[PDB]
RNA sequence: AGCGAAUGAACUUUAAAUAUGUAAGAAGCCCUUGUUACUUAACUGAACGUGGGCAUUCGAAUGUAUCGACACUAGUGGGCCAUUUUUGGUAAGCAGAACUGGCGAUGCGGGAUGAACCGAA
RNA sequence: CGGGACCGAGGACCGCGCUCUGCAAGGAUGCUGGCGUAAUGGUCACCAGCGACCCGUCUUGAAACACGGACCAAGGAGUCAAGGUUUUGCGCGAGUGUUUGGGUGUAAAACCCGCACGCGUAAUGAAAGUGAACGUAGGUGAGAGCUUCGGCGCAUCAUCGAC
């Protein structure tokens, strides 16, 4: 009788998606990057980029 | 009736030879093919004669009586003798009557 | 549950590997050609009022009928000369992740037996696409998104 | 070339004389042949008339007039879809049937040790100077 | 504003009788439920012949009853929904069961005397009501002087 | 583009934009058999038929409340304006065609105002 | 995580579900105040803001021009008959039509009766005249429906035959 906006409701978006309880606890949408140093940029990377 | 008009809805809106002196008692000659030939016949006789309650008569049917003055050879006859008394016929219709077994008598 | 996880984890997968690939190519001394987008969005933004036979043609095969409509599109020459032919009348781009998510969760209808049926559950998803093995919502987020087989 | 009925045609007036052709119209279409001339031939064309086609015949000399290869390409496709499809049955693999349209490129990467690229701008220095 | 270069159509088939017939009503009622509660299309198609007119029932006569009775359909029950006429041509007539809207006096006299049975298509419903072991018929619709004058 | 390919818009290995014709399947594709009153030097092609083989995927995309045949009835069937293409012209205006769109039949927002402008029905 | 506006469609339960004693999950309930009457609401007259050419007819593509209109009441213009044609309903059905007429009557009604006749049931030819089965009223390809699941195949269409 009245669609819902899963969006706004948390019950439609756990009856069409039962993960999204599992997302929001495991916060799924804030994974931080592999770690390690990066490497830096190559010099002729640098000299191509400034060339005129 | 007036009141089921489309002028209510729309209130508001708005060869060869001629021949001289012709009589066609002449030429009157009803036709009757053979298939409707037992349909002349009174019904309650008609069924004696195809169930084949009467192995020793024939009918005899006059087309005159009836209305007709010719008999045509559309359709097919069982075997069944049957003397016909007709004013013109046809060479086919006749040969249908004789394999029929009857007869085709001339009158006039 | 499962699928769900799985779609989330290739999502991210990709994503670090197209990041992957652009800064390996970078440190090599080359450049990563990304691949070309297999999906776009194309929205009506022109009204019916004065229109070519031909982009009237394309926009009833598209299924633009009336302004502010926005439809899906795999991307092949066949289509992509169509939407070239009708670009005075609609804007058509990438979307992401996020926009089919939005698109499909807050105005997702199914046309079930030629009617307009809101998708409010996995259960109409599941009759009315069931034999190609979309069975919920986020399968079908995951076929538009990516462009699978169906 | 002795052109029959039914054969599809395609029409190329050679020659620049077009200064007092009466149909220009016909130049470059393709059509049927329904009657055959020592010198001429008989071509059924269709034209589009807003949402529906009339249908023209013209009387073109046997010298503007080349066979079609219309149905060369259907004809062909229809012999190797036969031939891989019997293939395919003989060794018991499956085989694509059906053309495609053109996909997307997909990724790759392009080396410069031996490419670097050149700068251009919007005009040569070399038409400059 | 939509574009809609097609148009829906309204049906143009009947869906009532044009008659104020009661028995026809009632026996349109009772072929309704039979159609809607049976998967038959036997009663589907009774319910559409109840709905047509007099020039889309022609009558069917005994000599073409007869004739559709040939190899192996002696058995079977012969459906018309139009009028029965007696054809007089035919001499003698084969025992068959025919379930009609009517018969005329000497059709059903001479199926009577033949051994057959008549039927209405109410009897028709309780007897076979799934249509089963049925010789549906039709006359010639295109024996009209309108139809030879057209 | 090249002519460190040949040759010299009329040069070409290659190849434009713009719309445009034809074709894209089982209702189809061939093979074989004979006849021919066609045709061919010709049982040679083709047509006519005959039989057989091809369903292992039915042989691009997209869309598909879009089917067909009758019956009866009605108005309009050498109208206006404009974009583009093309043929002519004039001192300047202008005159023919082809396609498309709008109007005559049309309301609404904006061009202060309005048959032909813009947006949008 | 706040702040604001508009809306509350349905009316026992069913379903998808979830954070599972219950619930924000297939559409608003709970608490409280004043009044219980012109207070809400409605009609009429007027003022205010914004909007808004006088109708009909003719013309062409259209406007313009032109014509009619002082006002009110009553009257006032696609009707009937005969003959066709297509469609709808009805009765009978290879037949159908009582009503020219007669009988009868509670008397222009209703009821009853039959010979002829009209149309249909046979066409073609100027006419004389002749006059529709080789076959389960044919063969082939479709075709609703039925089927004992082998097929039978309505209407109709296309085609080749027959009279």
């Amino acid at each position: 009788v009245q669609k819902k906006n899963p969006l706004r409701n948390k019950q439609i978006m756990l009856r069409l998606n039962p993960y999204a309880s599992t997302f929001a606890k495991e916060k799924l949408g804030e994974v931080k990057a592999e770690e390690g140093k990066p490497p830096k940029v190559p010099a002729s990377f640098k000299e191509l980029l400034h060339e005129a | 009736p007036t009141r089921f008009s489309k002028t209510r809805k729309h209130r508001g809106h708005v060869v060869g030879m001629r021949h001289f002196h012709l009589l066609r008692n002449h030429y009157w000659r009803p036709s009757i093919n053979i298939d409707k030939l037992w349909s002349l016949v009174p019904s309650d006789v008609r069924e004696q004669y195809l169930s084949g309650q009467k192995k020793d008569t024939a009918p005899v049917i006059d087309l005159l009586s009836h209305g007709y003055a010719k008999l045509l050879g559309k359709g097919r006859l069982p075997e069944i003798p049957v003397v016909v008394r007709a004013r013109y016929v046809s060479a086919e219709a006749e040969r249908k009557v004789k394999e029929a077994g009857g007869v085709v008598e001339l009158v006039a | 549950f499962k699928r769900a996880e799985k779609y989330v984890k290739e999502y991210r997968e990709q994503e670090r590997e197209k990041i992957r690939l652009a800064r390996i190519a970078k440190q090599q001394g080359s450049f990563h050609i990304p691949a070309e987008a297999k999906l776009v969005f194309v929205i009506r933004i022109k009204g019916i009022n004065k229109i070519p036979p031909k982009p009237r043609k394309i926009l009833q095969l598209l299924r633009l009928r009336q302004i502010n409509n926005g439809v899906f599109v795999k991307v092949t020459k066949a289509t992509a000369e169509m939407i070239k032919i009708v670009e005075p009348w609609v804007a058509y781009g990438y979307p992401n992740l996020k926009s089919v998510r939005e698109l499909i969760y807050k105005r997702g209808y199914g046309k079930v037996n030629g009617q307009r049926i809101p998708l409010t559950d996995n259960a109409i998803i599941e009759e009315n696409l069931g034999k190609y093995g979309i069975i919920c919502i986020e399968d079908l987020i995951h076929e538009i998104f990516t462009v699978g087989p169906n | 070339r002795t052109y029959r009925v039914g054969d599809i045609v395609d029409i190329k007036v050679n020659g620049a004389v077009q200064k007092g052709m009466p149909h220009k119209f016909y130049h470059g279409k393709t059509g049927v042949v329904y009657n055959v001339t020592k010198s001429a031939v008989g071509v059924i064309v269709y034209k589009r008339v807003k949402h529906r086609y009339i249908e023209k015949r013209i009387n073109v000399r046997i010298e503007h007039v080349k066979p079609s290869r219309s149905r060369e390409d259907f004809l062909r496709r229809v012999k190797e879809n036969a031939e891989l499809k019997k293939k395919a049955k003989a060794e018991g693999v499956p085989v694509q049937l059906k053309r495609q349209p053109a996909m997307p490129r997909e990724a790759h990467t392009v080396s410069i040790a031996d490419n670097k690229p050149v700068t251009l701008a919007p005009v040569a220095y070399e038409t400059t100077i | 504003g939509i574009d809609l270069r097609w148009k829906h159509v309204r049906s143009s088939h009947r869906k009532a009788p044009k008659s104020d017939n009661v028995y026809l009503k009632l026996l349109v009622k009772l072929y309704r439920f039979l159609a809607r509660r049976t998967e038959a299309p036997f009663n589907k198609v009774v319910l559409r012949r109840l709905f047509m007119s007099r020039i889309n029932r022609p009558p069917v006569s005994l000599s073409r009853i007869a004739r559709n009775l040939k190899n192996g359909n002696e058995k079977k029950t012969v459906v018309v929904v139009a009028t029965v006429t007696d054809d007089n041509r035919l001499l003698q007539v084969p025992k068959m069961e025919v379930a009609a809207l009517r018969f005329t006096a000497k059709a059903r006299a001479r199926i009577e005397a033949a051994g057959g049975r008549t039927l209405t298509l109410d009897q028709l419903a309780l007897e076979k009501p799934t249509g089963a072991n049925t010789l549906l018929l039709r006359g010639p619709k295109n024996a009209r002087e309108a139809v030879k004058h057209f």
